[PDB]
Formats: C-alpha cells, structure tokens, sequence
C-alpha cells in the first residue's frame, strides 16, 4: 500500500503464533508496545489488525 | 535528558526479596546465543529514563 491509504485485514478466530515473525531476522524493526514480543505467543486478543 | 539514570529492562530471572545485580552482560531473548555482543534478539540490558 501507499502509506496515505495503508491496507487492513481484521484477523480473527486463529493462533497467531508470534514467534514466526519475531524468530525472523529479516525485519529492520520490531517494536511491540505494552508488551515483551515472546510474551505474545502466551496472550489473547479479541482481533488484530495488519 | 539526563540519561545518568538507568532501570535493567532484560533479567534471566526475576529477583529475590533484597537480591541486588550489577551485571551488564548482554541478554539473549534469541533462539542463538548472542557471543557477549549485541544482535537480533540479543540486548544490553540497562536502559535509561532521560
């Protein structure tokens, strides 16, 4: 997307497993606000959005 | 910003009651063990207010 009109999708109803994003040192950034990345594969949210 | 003051972020483990560490040695939270320098998932563990 073009940052002025940036793409959603609600996820839902799933496991997210975290872990295969912050295992990958492919990304440039990973700040998680709230909350410690390995921390996530233990919680629960009602949706996410990307 | 006085960055003089700094709280450890990262710990192997939660303290005991009183228990006091000045250790400055870099934290894995990686799948890797981090040789005693910082990387991907590996972190300095003292950060500062300012």
């Amino acid at each position: 997307a073009s940052v002025y009109a940036w793409n959603r999708k609600r996820i839902s109803n799933c496991v997210a497993d975290y872990s295969v994003l912050y295992n990958s040192a492919s990304f440039s950034t990973f700040k998680c606000y709230g909350v410690s990345p390995t921390k996530l594969n233990d919680l629960c949210f009602t949706n996410v959005y990307a | 910003g006085n960055y003089n003051y700094l709280y450890r972020l990262f710990r192997k483990s939660n303290l005991k009651p009183f228990e006091r560490d000045i250790s400055t040695e870099i934290y894995q939270a990686g799948s890797t063990p981090c040789n005693g320098v910082k990387g991907f998932n590996c972190y300095f563990p003292l950060q500062s207010y300012g």
